[PDB]
């Protein structure tokens, strides 16, 4: 690119409302431009936004643990709270809910944020499948302009233009962007699954009052599995 | 479903779609000799069956 | 639709752009269109009849002209017609103003008296009607999607073959070729612009169609139960958080 | 292969033996020579006949239904039947057998016949497979036989028809003849399987003794799944 | 040799003949470096998912299903009742007096005779078939990889040429015959994935059928020997066994 | 079951080759025009925002 | 590896690089830039999808794959029913007399003569073997991955270079060898994709279903070690389980 030439040799009109415009299109046919905006708010965050540390996670509830049982039930409520999935928890357990309630409205925030980062991954893996298609389709559109016009160099320019920088953007955005992107929100809705389902147990372990170094054993058997497997002997 | 196509093919495909391309181009600034070419062009013609 | 809307200005500006080169003629040709719709017909309708791709086609046009009913405006009537037997009974149900077909059949069946069992397994034998009459429709044009490029390469291939036996000018071979790619460029954009495309807004609805009927059936039960409206409310928006709405709430 | 004017173009011997002969030596590599001969059968059947409509299908066992109503398994005998499989259904109510073996033999069957229509599925599958492979076959056979002769304009010719025709006759005979009919075979599979189970239910519901309209509700409730479906507004 | 390989061998010859009227020459079809590039690349990528002997036992098996034909069905089903005759009168002993063309006939005879058990019989002629089911999926496994591979390693020796050709190309009016060369390779692919190692993977899974269903009638029979069944019962099971399991496109 | 090209690819990828390698026939009867090279190539640079 | 199956590794190896040398110089398909190209941005957009020890514990784990051969069964339950008349003869402590031949075997006997449950054992022998399988599964995720990725990465290299080569002809006679080099990345990208990565990503599936079965008949043969059946009656059910 910068090393080829420039970047001002990949811009054309024609090629990116071809490959973006169809692919749009395509898309918008199975998506609401809405939902589609929440897809792309939803993996804004993703990559704005590291996903909190599973080990901070469980040392924080591990000291949310010991403070409730040096204080009661009320004493989780002068100290700062990290994300707002524990802060919603800390907000029902200061109401006093019983476990079932508060056990059902975790688990109906963790199937809601998984949906919504399975719906962001299919809007951009269907955004990644239609480019490459709108770049064989203008492919074909540059291919029927040459032979048309081979006897006009000035439609022989745009036209192989069009047919090349088509299949180039259509390839660039599937492979380095769309893809990506989605296996990206795929990445942080794992990290989403693993978060929720800790903070979700130390939740369940302050209200039934369990000692917090029972706790502490019964939240790392999570993190010792898992995608992270690679990593583990 | 069908099991589809290996992806070999898709790169095969992309790399003749792009030679197709680039030989229109090499073709484009290039004089095709009217004489040469109506021999091919007859024996496409016999071997098509109209001829 | 707004995204009916935007399909217009898009194939309005992606005609305009792609025609720009040199003129419309040499990208429209009623010849190479007629040739991929007509195959892609022929092996279609050896898998579907008469009857069933004009229904597909007919679920489609209702899936495109019209739109599906929101499942707030009908969280509204449901509670409206919960408030009405609350207050008055089934009694109060007919007098009602419905504009929605299968909400209308579930309280026409139910003000006639029938237990929880009848009224829930005639609903789901409808709401099972709807959703394989839209994956029929679905399947319809899916396989009009895998079809058309073939089709449009066949058209090429026989448009070829056209062409090495008439060649004569140097200069018209590449014309000539470019009119005969033109039915594999109509087979590309059918398939991936058109057909399936239209496979997917036909799925597309089938979800909307199935949240919306199951909608309806939970609160017709819940009417038949005589539930109070509140719990109601929260059993019925609980459904709203599902699919790609569920995508859409921040 | 019209469009080019008439039909004596797109004839080559050699073309069609490459791929014909190509196709049919990869499907019996595949295929015993009875598969390949039952297949043929069954396509053959399934072009050339219709199965039998589910609507007489029913009205013919609430016939028997009523016929059983008014003469226990004695009247079933004096009425004629068309089809088979209703046929053996009603042979083995009236041999005094168990509601359980008749079943079993007709489920056995029903299986026996949906396995010979997915195994001729297969075939026609396998050969619409092949096709395209002996197309490109010629193709590169055809090119490099054109591209060493360049210098021979009679060679040309030939080579460059042989690589195109093998092409066009995998593509036709693939996506117009082998997959629509494995695909025309697929369903009259369905269409065999509804109708067989419909008769099925009918034999077992003589066999235990049922009212003829609700025997005829349960009946009519099959006429909705699938493509009927899709039909029926 | 059946008739779909006599096909087949008939269909290259006459595809070689075409081939060399189409262009001249046969000459202009071989390339060594194709060739090196097809099967070198097909050997390096198949033996980096099997060993050396498991490809040696691969070609051994795909050589005897492609030389020794399977033995009918039928033909085993007679020969197991007149050995039901033969032990029926002439005892057990009376099995070492005629020949038998089957190994596997013969090794379960041997078991059978030499004062085994019917279970030790029956585990060893189970294991039999067991190995010769692993020994046939092994094969076709080996040249399924094979025909996965060949045209991959086509294109990949295509783009070889294709490279060769771009760099000496000035003035392309002489890029003909290097662009056939560069095309042999994928020619080589297709015509090995599609007309060799696809058909002898489909060859033995089909010899795999036969071969179970011929070495399971054996099994069979010798077990009813084993504890001396009539010989009508046992043609009767064996002629059921059979036709239940014939597929339903041949009924 | 992991997904791949349609079946179709495989005749695509057939009919690039024979495109391709029609242009190639086309190409070796053709005389290079130096004069329409500079047109094109003037072109190109234009097309692709190199002026 | 087997020494017959490496020289044959060679030979094929070998067989490419010599058909590449006899059609002409071997630096015209050498390139550094197009390979850096093919393998950053394989790279690149692999680590999107799995981190840098996800793809280290990928590349361990397949190159034990090539350097460690899978155990026989045959083997194993020779063995198992060796331990067991071990056990029979003597007790549950003469299994420690028995020397090295599996990992997972070593610490399912340990785990079983130091004094634990027969389903606590079982559990745990349970989750090392779902964790191998997974570990097996995400190293042929990892592998395909990258072989999915380098065609796509080649393609766009050589979009890049024939860009590149158009946007300043300025000489007919260059234009062959400048495709040929933009043609290089996707050389590249084939043949790590169908000579590398792939082939890695299925003998790593071979060898997840081979170290399952190994590893279910060692966690049955050790259960019925603990159990105390007859070696004979857990030769014949291992047996059986072969089938
Ligand atoms: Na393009
Ligand atoms: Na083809």
């Amino acid at each position: 690119m910068v090393l080829g030439g420039s970047i001002g040799m990949f811009v054309d009109v024609t090629s990116i409302l071809i490959v973006v415009g169809g692919s749009i299109f395509v898309v918008l046919m199975k998506f609401t431009m809405g939902q589609f905006f929440g897809a792309t708010k939803i993996a804004g965050k993703a990559f704005m936004f590291k996903a909190d540390e599973p080990e901070d996670l469980i040392a924080k509830i591990v000291e949310m643990a010991d403070a409730a049982r040096k204080g009661g039930f009320l004493a989780l409520e002068e100290m700062e709270i990290n994300n707002t999935f524990m802060q919603k928890g800390i907000d029902l357990l200061v109401d006093g809910h019983d476990a079932d309630v508060v056990r059902a409205a975790l688990k109906k925030d963790i199937a809601l944020t998984d949906e919504r980062h399975t719906q962001g991954t299919g809007v951009f893996r269907a955004f990644g499948d239609v480019a490459p298609a709108m770049g064989m389709i203008g492919t074909l559109v540059g291919l029927v302009a040459m032979l048309s016009n081979m006897d006009d160099p000035k439609a022989i320019g745009p036209a192989m233009a069009v047919a090349l920088l088509t299949t180039l953007y259509g390839a660039i955005l599937s492979n380095m962007v769309f893809f990506p992107i989605a296996d990206k929100l795929s990445l942080r809705r794992d990290q989403e699954t693993l978060n929720r389902r800790l903070i979700m147990d130390g939740v369940l372990a302050i209200q039934d009052g369990q000692n917090p170094r029972v706790i502490d054993s019964y939240l790392k058997n999570y993190l010792n599995e898992g995608k992270r497997a690679l990593e583990i002997d | 479903p069908p099991p589809g196509l290996p992806l070999w093919m898709g790169t095969f495909a992309d790399l003749m779609s792009l030679l197709m391309c680039f030989f229109v181009l090499l073709l484009s600034f290039s004089e095709m000799d009217v004489l040469k070419f109506k021999q091919i062009a007859g024996s496409m013609k016999f071997a098509f069956g109209v001829q």
